[PDB]
Formats: structure tokens, C-alpha cells, sequence
């Protein structure tokens, strides 16, 4: 039983049902070709859209042109860009690469 | 209790009173033929001028050999119990503790001989000091927990008793009975090589030093015969001696203390000697 | 005569105190392991067709 | 001082007992049992029992005369006049 | 004490306060009622706990944060009941360890009574607080009844409530101190309990035939170790069963709704071991008069001690002053079934009678026993 | 002892630890820190609970609620400025505490140390977490910098520290437990005081010289009473000038402004007897590396009493072992003005150097210290 009881109360502080909620399923908006912008925050804030959940950076990441598909956006944004970007902080220099842009 | 062992040798008062000569012609009847006598003797006399003044009466007056059943004898029981007579008036206040034992004749008879000499005893009026090895005669030394102890070994024929005997003084018989139990428990798991000569030695001199002058020599020769029958084997002791190793011994008092049902019998002024279940709580480590 | 199923039991476990440790927490662990699965069943058992367990059934995968 | 050592004197008080292991976690429980919960029920029960009695009563009567009153309207004052 | 590991932090030759205390031999389990009210002391401060983590004070938010906790939380529920409930259990057995106390004749030792009243008097305050946290309809009209009943004070009083309410009425203000107060305060019950248990330690427990029992004891570790464990293992069931199975049944204000101001609930009562008391205040007509009546109700227990009238201390051997002993039981049963029910004239009269027989059995006839059977025996 | 009523409730002879409490003639100031952070620490939980009345937790009221605490609360400014400030009057008391520990080798006393080795570590996680409490800008990053931190352990991480913010970052569920929390605290660190301070009355207080004073000694009623009073008005003044005055000063956090999770402020810092720690922690470029040192940083503290290296206990007579400890107290202080700096390139390579140095004072010069003069004196 002392397996259980312990258990029972530390399981309740680990999480909770409402912010089990977050998890965005949606994502699914929106921009345009430049913007950013292109935040929310959420927590989250599948995708989905699809997959996808990923990332490249908080804040509507979202995808790397959707792999050239649509992303917000689709890299360049307005100043700097989404990916390469740079938008890396304060805002230069290493942009969003990596290398590949995934 | 409840065996003809568990009675005073000279019996409560009450018989010696009603007691006629009626019982004694039929205990005397009974109990004094052959081959229950021997007779055993040392000193300038050799053999032979012994036997043929062995002789005649008794050849003899017999001594008989009929039946008298056989032989009224038979295994007893074991009683883990206390008892207590609680009395305020005495100035000190005794205390024994005892675990059951094998026979007479037995191999571990000798392992535990060896232990008790380790273990060691202490009384008020030793040279001893606080530097002394026995590690109870440093410790009760130390601050006089205790006014004397010594520990006894008794071997009946069937049975045998292996246990303690001490004195101290009213407020200080809890602290006795806590550092005993550690002595016994260190030895049935952490003894050592190097102890168990200082063991080994003593009872090599007091096996030899016991056999100096006539009587205590024929008087070995009396019991021996009606227990280990004819055997002396004095060089084999020693023998028998190199058997004791280390694992000799925690093999052997493995057996007998650790975890069992010990027996006490106390007399005032007991009052802080613990209630039972504390003992039989104090005879296994925990590991603590 | 051998030793009764205890007389046994006592010298192979409770003797060494750390076995007799030992021994309790695989004891709890085996034993919760099949005591929890009965008591469903027997609960289960009671309540069918009350519970999706067996109604969702009829609408699960369609 | 320290408790154990110098409670109090006592003297000629002999006491025996067994080990638990020698002796039974239950000596006759049922057989021996049964009729020493009875002697000892008695003894109490007449001390014990009437003045709840008398609670019990009050509690029904209480009720029946608390009925009449409210429940039945037309009971001292008929609905004649 | 060589080697023994007892001296060598000295906190635990403080720890031998337990374990070699000793004790009487013959004890009734009458006397397990020690320790139960300590563990339901404990297994509250943890669950009374876990609840603050999610709860919140304020007048808009406490409400659906209770809501939040029986929904959303993982195990949310089983706690909410456990600390509820876990109140009641603790009462029940308060009373006993009361109880326990007359009728052996426990309270002659002097000091430890008088600490055993305050000790009492906190938390009948502490239980009561809490219950205003919810802010349920039946804790806002509960909470004002209580607190403003307390004006009758002459001069002074329609200032002093005033205070307390920090304001005009009952919102927020008087929220938000109830829950910092009702969250500290159990720790000093913790504390003065480990005082309460001091004085104790001098004298040992008393025991049921009432003698002095200096010839016979008994350590404390192997036996009443036990006795206790045995005896915090039954409390849980009595605990479980009721929460688990039948969650509202004890719990029987029925008021969830959001408290409205506007509004009055129809009947009104405090949950049910208060009630007795509340069914006194009913009885005097006189408001300021039948404030007293309540604050002495409880006080007279400190007064018992100078009326020890008869030759010998327990009441397992007069049976007249066993007599009427259980009659005040009754009496006090009464009195709690009587507050639970309205204010029409059947009701009315019984409780009038029963306050009258409630002191005088204190007051004067238990005084008197004891001295017809000190006449009666020859002493 | 007759009619001394210093028996008669049993508690006053508890209360004789105190008043005859023998002690050394001879003694600086310096053993007034013994006092003055029991005081610091009373003040603290009467004004720290004066504050709970009137705040709320929850991500969208606490803020307003702190703002309405310094408008409309009559003499609501003063609290919340002698709580703030109280907390750094603490501290600057609590290190002094530490500081007579070494340098007149008190920390021979094996026990106290240690014990007192918890109660700093304990004090060190409230005043942080109510440091979350106003929910301002400076108190949302600080939070995440510090517990995100914590995801350095290899497999375990990940989840553990999600466990604590009970969900994926630092909204409501994060605030209502730093509230629940840093209300009990405190009264732990009551509780381990009374035992702190026990095992001192064993051996009695040690005294400049490091002598055992045994031939010498004094009444604890007439003489040091006074010179803890004395102790105890100068903090008053200490805490009244800063608080009264210039109340930001100290204050050095600039930052009120409502936390907004996206913005960010382009320097972030805890307040200011944090610093060195988080110093430590910029040194190490590798991030696991980083935190054992941040851990290990404090701990040392508990291996000292392994090097005392020396026949004599005192540092007044050594001048070596007094030579090096200074310098140990200037690299602090270095420290501390390092980590109130940004990263770039004359502090980056500063920071680096000063933190071998640190360790290399205490783990190597110093028990090296001892040895020398032992054979200088031909001991
Ligand atoms: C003797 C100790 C305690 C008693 C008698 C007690 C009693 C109560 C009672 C009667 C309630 C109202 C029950 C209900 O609303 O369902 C309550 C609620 C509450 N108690 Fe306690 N409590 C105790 C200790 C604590 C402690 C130590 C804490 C905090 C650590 C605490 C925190 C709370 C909270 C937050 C509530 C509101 C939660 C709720 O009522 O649903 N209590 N307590
Ligand atoms: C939270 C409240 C209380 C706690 C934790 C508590 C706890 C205890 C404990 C553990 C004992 C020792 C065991 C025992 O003697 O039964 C004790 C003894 C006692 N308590 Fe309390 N008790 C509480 C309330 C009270 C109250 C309200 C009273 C009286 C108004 C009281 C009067 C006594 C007395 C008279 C004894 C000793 C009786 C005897 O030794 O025979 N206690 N209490
Ligand atoms: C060693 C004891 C304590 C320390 C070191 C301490 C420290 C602090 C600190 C550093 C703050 C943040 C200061 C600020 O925001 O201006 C704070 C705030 C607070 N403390 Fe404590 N505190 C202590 C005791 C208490 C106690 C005992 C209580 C409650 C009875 C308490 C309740 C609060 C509350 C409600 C706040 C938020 C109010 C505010 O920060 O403006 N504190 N405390
Ligand atoms: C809230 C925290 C603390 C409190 C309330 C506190 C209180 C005290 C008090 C009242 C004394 C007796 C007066 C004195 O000996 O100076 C004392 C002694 C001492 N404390 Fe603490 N102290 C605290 C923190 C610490 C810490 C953090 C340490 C070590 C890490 C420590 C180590 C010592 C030592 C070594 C002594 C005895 C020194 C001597 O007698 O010469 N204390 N403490
Ligand atoms: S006070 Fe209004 S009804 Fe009693």
C-alpha cells in the first residue's frame, strides 16, 4: 500500500490535466511571406498541419519553408528572415543554420 | 521444570522429615550394584598389587547385575523461561543467563571450551588493571560495572549448559547485559585467527596444570571412566586441539547462540534487569 | 523424516536477517503484480455491459 | 533521577514466566473467552443502558408531538370557521 | 553505557523519553487515544498540505479552484476527502481522550489538565477557520452568524468586530486573513504539544483501578510499540471506509453553491461536533447573557479539578458517581440532536431543560456524590 | 534550591540554559552574531506574516495585489520595505556568523558545525524562492535561468525539472507552490535552531584566544544580556537608516514591470549576495561541468574540518594562516563585482582566474599553512 499512497501525492503535484490541454494540434497560422511576427507563445504556441512538432526556434519556427511548402513566411521573412534569419539574438550572427535549414 | 533433573539435590525440607531407612534399604538396594560402581586409584601402586587386593569382597559382596529396568534415564526438555525473586533489602544483585548444550561425549564439547576461555572473566581483586585482554575484564574494569563475573560450562550426560555469572549493583544491570550480548554476537560472525590463539594457549595450560598432584588426577580417572569410559587421551587433547580454527568456531557457536531462547534466573535486588522480550530481542544482530 | 516445509523454510531464509529482508520485497513485488490483475477481473466481472470495456464495442473503430 | 533503578522497595515477589515461542497466541480463545465477555457484560450493563432508554423515548415522542402540531393544520382549529 | 549509542548525540538521551518510559501495566485501550489524536494530527499538516499547492484565496477565484481540484488534478479528489473528513476523525477521537480523562479521574494531575484546555480551546478555533475557506453559501452565512454574534460586548464590541472584518461586511479582506491564519496556526498546536506531553514525563500515566502503581512496570517499546500500531491500524479503515465509500455522509452541509449575499439558505448550522454548543447559545433569550453561557460552557472543565470531593480517584469503584456520569452522556447527545432541529415550541421547551441539567450535574450533583460515599463506607 | 522558583513548572529549568549558561570572560563583538540573526529571523516571520494578510497568488492578481499592499494599506509601505530590506540585513549578519567560524577555529566543534553547515543551506532556497513571489520581470527569468539549470543531469533531467513547474513552464501551477513553500519554510529553520544551538551547551561557546577557558568563566544574566541589547539596538539603525532613507539603494533590482514572457531584459541577475555563486558558474564552459561546481561551491564547507592541519586552534597566532585568509576574503569580493559584469573579454578571462585561486586557497595553501609553522616553532 505504501507503494501506492507515495505515489498518489507526488503524482498529483507531477502535472495536470489542463495544461495536458496545451500540445498544439492546430498550429495552423498564419503570416504571409515576410512578417515575423509569427509568435504567439503558449507554451507550445503538431503543429499539425502536418507532422510536424519538430522545431527550428520558438516562436513559429515553423517549419523550414514547410520543407519549401508553406511555413509562414517560407524563409526569407521581413527583417531580418525566418530561417537565415539571423534573428539569432541582438540579432546576429550564426542566423538560423545549423546548415541544411532543417 | 518437569523432569527428574530439575530437582535440588537435597530436596525440599518436607521429605527430609518423613524420610525412613524404609527407602534408603531400597535405594541403597537398587542403585549401588555393578556395573554402576568403579573403583580407581593413583600413586605408588602400579596394577596388579592392586587387582588381587582388588579382590575378594569385592569379587563380591554384589554389586549384582539383575536389571533394575534400564536405565530410569531419558532424555529432558528445554524451557526458555525467567524467573525472579525480587528482594529490596540485599545490597547487590545477582544475575545468571544460560542457552542449552550438548552432551559429555561430543566433538563440539571442545569448541565451546575454547570460546569461554576468549570471552574471559574479571573480579574485583585482580592485578588485572584496565589494560587487561579479556575484552569484558577491560571494560567492567573500567568502571566497575560489575563486582565479578565468571562464565561456567556445565555438560550433563544427555545435555549441557553454557552461561554466565555476575554481580553488580542495582543501577547498573542493564549495562551488563547489553555489553555481554555484544561479546557473543561478535564472536558467531567477526571472530579472528589472532584471538583465538590467546584461547587456545590457556586452556592447553590449565587442561595440564589440573593434573598435578594424586587426587585430582584419580579423580579424573573415577569420571572419565563412567562418562567417556575408559578413555584418558591426554596427548590427543592436544590433538583434538588443532582441530579449533576459525571456522571451527563460528561454525559451532552459530549453532547455540545465535537466535535461540535463553534462560534466566535472577535474585533481588533485580529490578532493572530488562523484561524478557528485550533479551531474546538482544541474542540477534540486526547487523546494528 | 525430513524437515517440515518450515523447518526448512526457517534455516534457508528467516535464519540470516538480510534474507529475511530480501525476501519481503521480492515477496511484494510478485505479489502485487498478480493481486492487482485478480481484483479487476472479479470487479470487472460484475459490472458487463456497463462499462466501455465491453460497450465500447460497439462503437470503437467504427 | 533515572526512572528504572529506584521506583520503589519490594521484597519476597517471585515471578515466572515462558518464552512466547514455548506458548500459544491463543489458549482456548473462543472456549475460555465467550463466557468472560458475558460475566462482564452484566456487571456494567445495568449501570449503563436506562439513560439512554430514556434518551430514545424523548427522541420518538419528541417527534410525534412536533407531528401533530405542524403537519395536521385542522387539527385544533378545524377548517369549520 | 559503554558503547551504548544512545548518549553519543545527546538528542537521543532526549529520545529516551520513549522508549524506557515506563508504565503502568494493566492499561485499558482506553489510553490509545494518546497517540490517534497525535497521528491525525500529523496525516493532516502533510494533506492539509498538498491542498495548499493548488488552492487560492480570493473572492473570485476560491470557488473554482476547489472545482479546479476534484476535476483536473491527478489523485485530486482522494485528498480533499482525506482532509475533510480527517477532521472529523479527529474530533471523535478528541471527545474520547476527554472522556478517558473524568472518569478515571485523570485530571487530579494539576498542570497537565489546564494545558490539555487551551490545547482543546486552539482547535475548535482552527477547525472552524478553515470551514470558511471553501466559501461556499454555508460558509458565508456560518461565518457571519459566529463572527457577529460576538458585538454583545458593551462598549467596545461594534468596534472590535469591525476589525476583525476589516470592513463593513465579509468580503474579501475577511478571506484572505482566515486563510494565512488557518494555514499557521496548526503549527502551534504542534508546539504546544510537545509541552503538553512534558509535564506528563514527571509524574507517568495514571492507570484505570486509580493507585498508585509504583510496584508494577513495564517497558515501552516491545508492548505498548504494538498495542499502538494495532491501534493507528484501525483508525485508517474508520478513516478509509468512510471517505472512500460514502464520501458526504458525515460531510452534511449539503452547500456548494456559490455564496450570494442576497440569498438565505433556509436552515443553518455549523457542521456537527460544534452543534451542541451552538444549541446552547439558542436557549437564553438574552443575547448578551447567552454569549457567556457559550464561552463558559467549555471553561468549566478547568474548574473540575477543585471539585474533587471524595477519598479515592477513580470512578471505576463509586458507582453513584458512575451513575450519573453516563446521564450527563445522554444529556450531551441531547443537546447535539436538539441544535440540529428548528425553533418550533416542542423543540423549544426540551432544550431550555436540558442547559439547566447540564450544569447542574457538574456543577452540584457530582460534588455531592463523592460526599455521601465517603459517609457511606466510614471513612 | 529552596522556593527557587526556578523548579517549580519543570520548563524553567529549561529556561536555565539560558541565565547561568557559563561563559568565557573574555569576548569581542564578533560573538554578537550569535544574537542578532535570532532577531533578524523574528522580525522577520512577524513582518513576513503582516505581508500574507493582504497578498494573493495567481498569475493574474499577485502584481496588482503588491501594488495595492504600498497605495492603499494604512502603513502598508513600511512592512513590505522592512521585510525586502530584512532579508539583506540578514544576510550580511549570516556570513560575519561564518566568517568567526574559521578564523578563530571554531568549527573544531565537530557536530555544530555540520548542523550549522544545513542551516545556512536552507535559508539560501527561501530567500529565493519568495524572491518569485512579486511576479515581476526580473522575478519570471530569474526563475527560469535557475531551475532550467537544472537539466544538466544526464537522464533524469528532463523530467524532473517539468515536475517541478508542473507543466512546460513557469505559468500559474509554478507561482501557487513558491507561495505554499516559502510560507512553512521558515518555521523548519526555527525548528533546527533550537536544535543548532543544543549541542553547543555541551561544550560551551569557544573564545578568541583559542584556549580552553575552563579556570574562567561568568554569569550569562547580568553581563552579556546587556551587550546582545546593545548588539541588538545598532541593527535597528542599520535597518531603519537604509529602510527609512534610501529605500532602493540595496534594492539594486530596477525592475517592476509585469512579466511578459516575451520580451526579454537585457541584463538579468539574482540580487546581490547570489552574485559570486552565479559567478562560479560562468567560468565553465561545459554545461554539466558548470553546475557540480555551483553545488560543490558551498559543500566544501563541510570537508574543512578534515584539514585543520595545525597543533594550535586559533588563526590570531598564525600570521601565515592569517596572511592567506584576507587574501580569501578580497577574491570574494571579486566575485561578487564579477558576475555584476557583462561577458566580455576583460571580465570573461578575470572570472576564469579568480575561481582556481578560490579552491587552490582553501583545498591547498591553507592545510598546507599548518604545516610550515609547526616546524617553524619546533613543535
Ligand atoms: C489540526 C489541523 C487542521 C485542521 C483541523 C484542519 C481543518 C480543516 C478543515 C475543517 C477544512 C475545511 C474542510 C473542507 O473545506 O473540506 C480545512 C481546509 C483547508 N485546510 Fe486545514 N486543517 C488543518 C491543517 C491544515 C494545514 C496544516 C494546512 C496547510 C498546510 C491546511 C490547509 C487547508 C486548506 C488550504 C484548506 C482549504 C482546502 C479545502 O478546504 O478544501 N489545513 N482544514
Ligand atoms: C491535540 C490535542 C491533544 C494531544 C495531541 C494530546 C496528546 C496526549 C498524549 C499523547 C498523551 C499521553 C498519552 C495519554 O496519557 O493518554 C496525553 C495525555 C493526557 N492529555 Fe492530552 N492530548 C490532547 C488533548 C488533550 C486535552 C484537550 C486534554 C484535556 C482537556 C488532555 C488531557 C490529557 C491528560 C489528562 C492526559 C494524561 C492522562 C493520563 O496519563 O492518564 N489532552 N495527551
Ligand atoms: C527567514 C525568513 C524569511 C525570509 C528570508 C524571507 C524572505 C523574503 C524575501 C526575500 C521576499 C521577497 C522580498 C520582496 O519581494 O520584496 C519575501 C517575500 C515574502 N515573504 Fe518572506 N521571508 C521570510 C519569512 C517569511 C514569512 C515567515 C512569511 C509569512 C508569514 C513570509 C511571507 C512572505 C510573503 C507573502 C512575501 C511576498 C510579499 C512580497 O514579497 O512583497 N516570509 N520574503
Ligand atoms: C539561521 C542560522 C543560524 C543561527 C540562528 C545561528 C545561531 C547561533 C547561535 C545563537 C549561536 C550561539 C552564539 C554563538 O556561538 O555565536 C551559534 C553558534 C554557532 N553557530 Fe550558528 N547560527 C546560524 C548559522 C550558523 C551557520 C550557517 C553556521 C556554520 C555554517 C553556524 C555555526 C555556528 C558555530 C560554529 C557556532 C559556535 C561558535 C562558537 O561557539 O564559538 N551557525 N549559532
Ligand atoms: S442573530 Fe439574526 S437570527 Fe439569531
Amino acid at each position: 500500500a505504501a507503494k501506492n499512497v507515495v505515489s498518489q501525492f507526488v503524482s498529483s503535484m507531477s502535472a495536470s490535466a489542463d495544461v495536458l490541454a496545451m500540445s498544439k494540434i492546430e498550429i495552423k497560422l498564419s503570416d504571409i511571406p515576410e512578417g515575423k511576427n509569427m509568435a504567439f507563445k503558449w507554451r507550445g504556441k503538431d503543429q499539425e498541419a502536418a507532422v510536424e512538432v519538430s522545431q527550428l526556434r520558438d516562436p513559429q519556427h515553423d517549419l523550414e519553408r514547410v520543407k519549401k511548402p508553406e511555413w509562414v513566411i517560407l524563409i526569407g521573412v521581413c527583417t531580418h528572415l525566418g530561417c537565415v534569419p539571423i534573428a539569432n539574438a541582438g540579432d546576429f550572427g550564426g542566423y538560423y543554420c545549423p546548415c541544411h535549414g532543417s | 521444570q518437569g523432569t527428574p533433573l530439575a530437582q535440588s539435590v537435597e530436596g525440599p525440607s518436607e521429605n527430609v522429615r518423613k524420610l525412613s531407612r524404609a527407602d534408603l534399604t531400597e535405594y541403597l538396594s537398587r542403585h549401588y550394584k555393578a556395573p554402576r560402581m568403579v573403583l580407581a586409584a593413583a600413586g605408588g601402586l602400579e596394577h596388579r598389587q592392586l587387582l588381587d587386593l582388588a579382590q575378594k569382597h569385592f569379587s563380591g559382596l554384589s554389586g549384582t547385575y539383575d536389571e533394575d529396568a534400564v536405565p530410569t534415564l531419558s532424555p529432558c526438555r528445554f524451557t526458555g523461561s525467567q524467573i525472579c525473586h525480587r528482594e529490596d533489602g540485599l545490597p547487590l544483585a545477582h544475575v545468571a543467563i544460560a542457552v542449552e548444550g550438548p552432551g559429555w561425549a561430543h566433538p563440539d564439547n571442545v569448541a565451546l571450551q575454547v570460546a569461554n576461555a576468549i570471552i574471559g572473566h574479571y573480579d574485583c581483586t585482580y592485578g588485572g588493571g584496565a589494560h587487561l585482554s579479556s575484552p569484558l575484564a577491560s571494560i567492567a574494569a573500567t568502571n566497575k560495572l560489575c563486582q565479578s563475573f565468571q562464565t561456567f560450562n556445565i555438560c550433563y550426560a544427555d545435555t549441557g549448559l553454557l552461561g554466565a555469572h555476575f554481580v553488580c549493583d542495582h543501577m547498573s544491570i542493564d549495562d551488563m547485559m547489553f555489553v555481554l550480548q555484544g561479546q557473543w554476537m561478535r564472536l558467531c560472525t567477526s571472530a579472528t585467527e589472532s584471538e583465538v590463539l590467546r584461547g587456545k594457549n590457556l586452556l592447553r595450560n590449565a587442561l595440564v596444570s589440573h593434573l598435578d598432584g594424586t587426587t585430582p588426577v584419580c579423580e579424573d580417572i573415577g569420571r572419565s571412566l563412567l562418562t567417556y569410559g575408559r578413555r584418558i587421551p591426554l596427548a590427543e587433547w592436544e590433538s583434538r586441539i588443532a582441530e579449533v580454527d576459525a571456522r571451527v568456531v563460528r561454525e559451532v557457536c552459530s549453532k547455540y547462540f545465535y537466535d535461540q531462547c535463553p534462560a534466566v534466573a535472577g535474585f533481588g535486588p533485580i529490578e532493572q534487569l530488562p523484561d524478557y522480550n528485550r533479551i531474546r530481542s538482544g541474542m540477534f544482530w540486526l547487523r546494528f | 523424516v525430513a524437515p517440515t516445509l518450515t523447518a526448512r523454510l526457517y534455516s534457508l531464509l528467516f535464519r540470516r536477517t538480510s534474507t529475511f529482508a530480501l525476501t519481503i520485497v521480492v515477496g511484494a513485488l510478485f505479489f502485487e503484480r498478480a493481486f492487482d490483475q485478480g481484483a479487476d477481473a472479479i470487479y470487472e466481472h460484475i459490472n458487463e455491459g456497463k462499462l466501455w470495456k465491453h460497450i465500447k464495442h460497439k462503437y470503437e473503430n467504427k | 533521577g533515572r526512572q528504572f533503578g529506584h521506583l520503589t522497595r519490594v521484597r519476597h515477589v517471585i515471578t515466572y514466566s515462558l518464552s512466547p515461542f514455548e506458548q500459544r497466541a491463543f489458549p482456548h480463545y473462543f472456549s475460555k473467552g465467550i463466557p468472560n465477555v458475558l460475566r462482564r457484560t452484566r456487571a456494567c450493563i445495568l449501570r449503563v443502558a436506562p439513560p439512554f432508554v430514556a434518551f430514545y423515548l424523548v427522541y420518538t415522542w419528541g417527534t410525534q408531538e412536533f407531528e401533530k402540531s405542524k403537519r395536521k393544520n385542522p387539527a385544533a382549529y378545524e377548517n369549520d370557521r | 553505557m559503554t558503547n551504548i549509542r544512545k548518549s553519543h548525540p545527546l538528542m537521543k538521551i532526549v529520545n529516551n523519553a520513549f522508549i524506557d518510559l515506563p508504565a503502568p501495566s494493566n492499561i485499558s485501550s482506553w489510553w490509545n487515544f494518546g497517540s490517534l489524536l497525535g497521528i491525525c494530527l500529523i496525516l493532516q499538516i502533510l494533506t492539509g498540505l498538498f491542498l495548499a499547492m493548488h488552492y487560492t484565496s480570493d473572492t473570485t477565484t476560491a470557488f473554482s479552484s476547489v472545482t479546479h481540484i476534484c476535476r483536473d488534478v491527478n489523485y485530486g479528489w482522494i485528498i480533499r476527502y482525506m482532509h475533510a473528513n480527517g477532521a472529523s476523525m479527529f474530533f471523535i477521537c478528541l471527545y474520547m481522550h476527554v472522556g478517558r480523562g473524568l472518569y478515571y479521574g485523570s485530571y487530579t494531575f494539576l498542570e497537565t489538565w489546564n494545558i490539555g484546555v487551551i490545547l482543546l480551546l486552539t482547535v475548535m478555533a482552527t477547525a472552524f477557520m478553515g470551514y470558511v475557506l471553501p466559501w461556499g453559501q454555508m460558509s458565508f452565512w456560518g461565518a457571519t452568524v459566529i463572527t457577529n454574534l460576538l458585538s454583545a460586548i458593551p462598549y467596545i464590541g461594534t468596534n472590535l468586530v469591525e476589525w476583525i472584518w476589516g470592513g463593513f461586511s465579509v468580503d474579501k479582506a475577511t478571506l484572505t486573513r482566515f486563510f494565512a491564519f488557518h494555514f499557521i496556526l496548526p503549527f502551534i498546536i504542534m508546539a504546544i504539544a510537545m509541552v503538553h506531553l512534558l509535564f506528563l514525563h514527571e509524574t507517568g500515566s495514571n492507570n484505570p483501578t486509580g493507585i498508585s502503581s509504583d510496584v508494577d512496570k513495564i517497558p515501552f517499546h516491545p508492548y505498548y510499540t504494538i498495542k499502538d500500531i494495532l491501534g493507528a491500524l484501525l483508525l485508517i479503515l474508520a478513516l478509509m471506509l468512510l471517505v472512500l465509500f460514502a464520501p458526504d455522509l458525515l460531510g452534511d452541509p449539503d452547500n456548494y453553491t456559490p455564496a450570494n449575499p442576497l440569498n438565505t439558505p433556509p436552515h443553518i448550522k455549523p457542521e456537527w461536533y460544534f452543534l451542541f454548543a451552538y444549541a446552547i447559545l439558542r436557549s437564553i433569550p438574552n443575547k448578551l447573557g447567552g454569549v457567556l453561557a457559550l464561552a463558559f460552557s467549555i471553561l468549566i472543565l478547568a474548574l473540575i479539578p477543585l471539585l474533587h470531593t471524595s477519598k479515592q480517584r477513580s470512578m471505576m469503584f463509586r458507582p453513584l458517581s458512575q451513575c450519573l456520569f453516563w446521564a450527563l452522556v445522554a444529556d450531551l447527545l441531547t443537546l447535539t440532536w436538539i441544535g440540529g432541529q428548528p425553533v418550533e415550541h416542542p423543540y423549544i421547551t426540551i432544550g431550555q431543560l436540558a442547559s439547566v441539567l447540564y450544569f447542574l450535574l457538574i456543577l452540584v450533583l457530582m460534588p455531592t456524590a463523592g460526599t455521601i460515599e465517603n459517609k457511606l463506607l466510614k471513612w
